[PDB]
């Protein structure tokens, strides 16, 4: 998919 | 202290607890015979004795736990005093005797169940705790703080000059275990007690902070991590408590994170500590240059910790395009920077951020050049307010690295160009396409490494999402020829990425993609006819290309495509690509999809009928249940419940698709309405454990009705649906959901039309409305020494809509019911959100001269509101005064004509923020001028006129031009016309007929000349208007 930033 | 028989009956039972048979017989015996009004106190007495005195670990343990469980359920309050006392005394003697650690822990927990607001004083406990705290046995000290954690109210009960030293010794204790329990107890106090009690222990915070460096001295960083966790809780509770030693804690966390021989837990929790101040005390962070500097510094350090012991990144080059879950500190650092940037803005962090990046971009250590890219990537969104303007500068830093010797630095650069294409959209697409696209395109060549080609392809998804077809057009052939190469990769993840990137570029390209359809589509069909995610991403790519090129072009392969889908569907990541693809074909095919409903709908019906899969569960059995991402456990009404979350998410997804089929196909979906309404929409409101389901049930309602309408049962279903919606209002806990139900009723009413409600329903709605307003008031009268809600505003916004909607359907009759909540309304009228609400309700009231009962109750506040500093208040106020003169012309005059000067002043205004409010006042005065026509001491109307045009508020504009259609001759003529052209062109509103009559009164040439000012585009419109 994309370029994004996770958050867990 | 029990009859000897009872003892070995109970002893047998409890021992049976640790085989199916012996153990089940005991379980039945216990629950059916012994936990009853008659035996409960015997049982509690027994278990307390065993826990206290049994020489067997297992029996003691079990009884302690059982006692704890049953003592709540009893509950302890309805137990005879003589028995409570005996229980207390044995529990206490057990505690003070010699027990193994874990039994003391369990005893402590049992003891806690025996301390209660309504329960008689137990001063022997108090005494026991104090003495135990001084014991030379750590387990005694630890266990005492544990009790103070379970029952923080005991801390209130001990003398302040005893409790202070207790905790100070606690923080400083030679045993780590004791320290952690002291700290836990100390924070628990703030967790549990009112803020008015906080100041009494607050003073101990510096001793706690001062104790911290000792953990690093003894090398006890694991225990440090636990204390950091307590401190994180305290920051969320009382950030301002930290103000005076803020620099000290900042510096401390700095020191920890830098020491990179420490294990990760101390370092990650220390970072978390720092991070959480920005989330709870942003002004405190911003008022201290040190915070920002430290936080940026430490995250940049941690971001460099990648590919350790692997300078070539061989392992990273060889793996798929997922995260290496071993790079923990690096992941944490990104997230932290992101979170703080989002909270503090660029105003505050860009400077310190960039100070470092300028330098890291130039390092010989690749890890730092990478870190730089990833940090910008993390901070870009939060810092957009500033960075959106420094876009050439940023590309000047980043783009030169696209060609770095190291492939991970290259990937890093891809990442930034991707991230900012999202975060600065749509402005970046417009202005940097000429730099960004060539940059990414150049990485696509098979010269570069798989990971880099893939990441550049990924970043083209970000860019495409907000790039117009015209911008992408000259770059398409090049973009496409490159992605075809990627399509020919050996590596599954490169093909997968290639497919998705093409799909999204095609989506953005729309009709500009028509010329590429013939090259793409057969390559795609070949892949399909031949690996699950490949096929799915491929079907996705095909159907998104389909939607881009339109139905006529899509028709060259639709049948074949359809046949492949069928084969694929009837043959779990794939399932979701399949469903969305069918859904996209329905959008392409329009009504020609109808014959495919039998294929597509049934699977969705099954999933959308999923039940609330709940397991009534036990305390212990719940944290490991929690490990699964697909499950969650909560405490609802006393019990523990395990709910299968994934299954309910999937139910939603299916509900959304059925909703979207229903929406597009309208009347053609009617055949499913009864079933979806009764088996899916309605039962979904009763899903108390998952709010998505409840909401998705609600939104489905009016859309299902409207489908059936377009094709008596309708009246039945609507009655059932509305009644459960109404019912939902008074039981629904979550304000966000409540809103959806009101909205849903509004939309239902809109569909069903005139008089769609019954009298009981109208009454049951009122109660719901009232309980909703009551709970909003209660939450809002809660919003400091220790600390630095559109959700509420939005709910009230919708309540306005439903009331209005109910009024309209009843044609006024709802006035009666509406009276009962007038005290409620009135409280609101005299905190801005509640005021605006009340005013809005009253405006709707007057719309239906029968309100005199309340004239006296509101005009005093309304007249006040007219000149309020808040535009939204003035707006609602003026509307009320205007509506007064419209529907209640005479019972209002003594007010309307006086205020009329106020309105001429509120008018003076013509600015985006309050263009709406001044337009309402304008309309309000035109209403008064109508009702009492030749009764006015007329400057007024010429004032009013100068407030034209009306361009923003639609209903206002509607009246003003109606009034304008009932000023003559003069050279007001060009202002008369333009006033109308402007309303029309701004699309805010037969006044045309009236205008033609005025222009009739003038020559050929005089008539023409008025439009001489107007540009071509609005003269096209004018021609088609007159």
């Amino acid at each position: 998919f994309k370029v994004s930033k996770n958050s867990t | 202290a029990l009859p000897e028989e009872v003892n070995r009956t109970l002893l047998q039972i409890v021992q049976a607890f640790a085989d199916n048979q012996i153990r089940s017989v005991a379980e039945k015996a216990l629950s059916e015979e012994w936990i009853t009004e008659n035996n409960i106190e015997y049982l509690l007495t027994f278990l307390a004795e065993q826990a206290a005195f049994s020489q067997d670990t297992t029996v003691a343990a079990l009884s302690a736990v059982l006692f704890r469980k049953l003592a709540l359920k009893a509950p302890i309050t309805h137990i005879r005093k003589e028995v409570l006392a005996q229980i207390r005394s044995s529990l206490l003697k057990g505690f003070l005797s010699e027990r193994a650690d874990s039994i003391r822990h369990k005893l402590s927990d049992a003891i806690a169940e025996c301390v209660q607001d309504d329960l008689p004083a137990w001063p022997e406990l108090l005494q026991a705790l104090i003495e135990s705290l001084k014991s030379g046995n750590p387990n005694f000290r630890e266990s005492s703080f544990r009790i103070l954690t379970t029952v923080p109210y005991l801390i209130t009960a001990v003398d302040i000059n005893s409790i202070l030293p207790i905790f100070q010794s606690g923080f400083t204790d030679a045993s780590d275990n004791v320290k952690i329990a002291a700290v836990t107890a100390f924070v628990g106090y703030f967790k549990q007690l009112p803020k008015s009690e906080w100041s009494k222990l607050g003073i101990l915070l510096p001793s706690l902070l001062n104790s911290l460096p000792r953990f690093l001295d003894d090398g006890k960083d694991d225990a440090l991590a636990s204390v950091f966790e307590s401190l994180i809780e305290l920051v969320e509770l009382a950030p301002k408590l930290f103000k005076d030693m803020f620099d000290q804690i900042i510096q401390f966390t700095d020191m920890v994170i830098k020491n990179k021989d420490l294990e990760p837990p101390a370092r990650t929790t220390a970072l978390e500590l720092l991070t959480v101040f920005s989330e709870n005390a942003p002004q405190m962070c911003k008022s201290n240059q040190n915070y920002g500097q430290t936080l940026v510094m430490v995250t940049l350090i941690m971001m460099t910790e990648v590919s350790i012991d692997d300078d070539d990144a061989a392992e990273w080059i060889e793996s798929d395009d997922t995260d290496d879950e071993e790079e923990v500190t690096y992941d944490h650092a990104r997230q932290a920077l992101d979170r703080v940037a989002l909270k503090l803005g660029g105003e505050y962090l860009a400077a310190p951020l960039f100070q470092y990046l300028q330098q890291m971009i130039t390092s010989t250590e690749w890890r730092e050049r990478f870190a730089a890219m990833m940090a910008l990537s993390s901070a870009a969104e939060g810092c957009a307010d500033v960075l959106i303007g420094e876009i050439p500068k940023i590309l000047d830093m980043v783009i030169p690295l696209i060609n770095d010797p190291h492939p991970r630095v290259q990937y890093g650069c891809c990442n930034v160009l991707g991230q900012i294409s999202t975060d600065f959209s749509p402005f970046i697409q417009r202005t940097a396409h000429d730099r960004i696209l060539p940059a990414l395109i150049s990485k696509l060549t098979s010269e570069c490494t798989s990971r880099v080609q893939t990441h550049a392809a990924a970043a083209l998804v970000n860019f495409s999402e907000f790039a117009s077809k015209d911008i992408l057009e000259p770059y398409l052939d090049s973009l496409l020829t490159n992605l075809l190469v990627l399509l020919q990769s050996n590596k599954l993840y490169v093909q997968e990425q290639a497919l998705t990137t093409i799909a999204f570029i095609a989506e953005a390209a729309k009709n500009k993609f028509i010329k590429y359809y013939d090259t793409l589509m057969p390559l795609l069909l070949n892949v399909l006819k031949v690996n699950s995610v490949l096929k799915g991403k491929c079907m996705e790519c095909a159907t998104l290309i389909g939607f881009a090129v339109g139905k006529e072009k899509f028709h060259e392969h639709s049948q074949e495509l359809i046949s492949i889908l069928v084969a694929l569907q009837n043959s779990d990541a794939l399932r979701s690509y399949l469903e969305q693809s069918w859904s996209r074909i329905c959008r392409i095919l329009g009504d020609d999809f109808v014959p495919l409903l039998p294929i597509v709908i049934p699977p969705l019906l099954i999933t959308a009928k999923a039940t609330q899969d709940v397991g009534l569960i036990e305390e212990e059995e719940a944290a490991n249940f929690q490990q699964y991402p697909d499950w969650d456990v909560v405490q609802v009404q006393g019990k523990h419940i395990a709910i299968h979350t994934s299954v309910l998410d999937d139910k939603v997804s299916a509900m959304e698709l059925l909703q979207s089929y229903a929406t597009l196909l309208r009347g053609q979906f009617a055949v499913y309405v009864k079933e979806v309404m009764e088996e899916i929409a309605l039962p979904s409101l009763d899903f108390y454990l998952h709010d998505g389901v409840r909401a998705a049930g609600a939104t489905l309602i009016p859309i299902l009705l409207s489908c059936l309408l377009a094709a008596e049962e309708l009246v039945l279903l609507w009655h059932k649906a509305s009644s459960k919606l109404i019912g939902g209002l008074m039981s629904e806990p979550m304000p966000e959901i409540t809103q959806v139900y009101h909205n849903s009723l509004v939309n239902g009413i809109k569909v069903m039309g005139d008089n769609c409600l019954s009298e009981d329903q109208l009454a049951a709605f009122t109660k719901g409305v009232s309980a909703n307003l009551t709970d909003t008031y209660e939450r809002m009268q809660d919003r400091d020494e220790y600390n630095e809600d559109f959700t509420d505003e939005d709910l009230l916004d919708e309540i306005n809509k439903s009331i209005a909607a109910v009024l309209k359907t009843t044609n006024g009759h709802y006035l009666k019911n509406l009276e009962n909540i007038w005290p409620m309304i009135n409280t609101f009228l005299l905190e801005p959100i509640l005021v605006i609400f009340a005013l809005v309700v009253i405006g709707d009231l007057i719309q239906y001269e029968q309100t005199a009962s309340m004239k006296n109750a509101f005009i005093p506040k309304v007249t006040e509101c007219l000149i309020s500093p808040d535009a939204r208040i003035r707006q609602a106020a003026s509307y009320i005064i205007g509506v007064c003169a419209q529907y209640a012309p005479s019972t209002y005059a003594d007010v309307c004509i006086p205020t009329l000067d106020t309105l001429v002043q509120i008018v003076d205004s013509k600015l985006e923020e309050n263009r709406s409010s001044t337009e309402n006042a304008s309309a309000a005065i035109a209403k008064i001028l109508y009702a009492y026509n030749s009764n006015i001491p007329d400057t007024y109307t010429a004032n009013w006129f100068k407030t034209l045009p009306t361009i923003t508020d639609k209903e206002a504009a509607s009246f003003n031009y109606q009034f304008l259609s009932q000023v003559c001759a003069q050279s007001n003529i060009s202002a008369v016309v333009d006033s109308v052209i402007q309303a029309l062109n701004e699309r805010s509103l037969t006044v045309i007929s009236s205008v033609k009559k005025l222009l009739g009164f003038l020559p050929s040439s005089d008539a023409m000349a008025i439009f001489n000012r107007y540009p071509a585009d609005i003269m096209e419109k004018v021609h088609k208007w007159f």
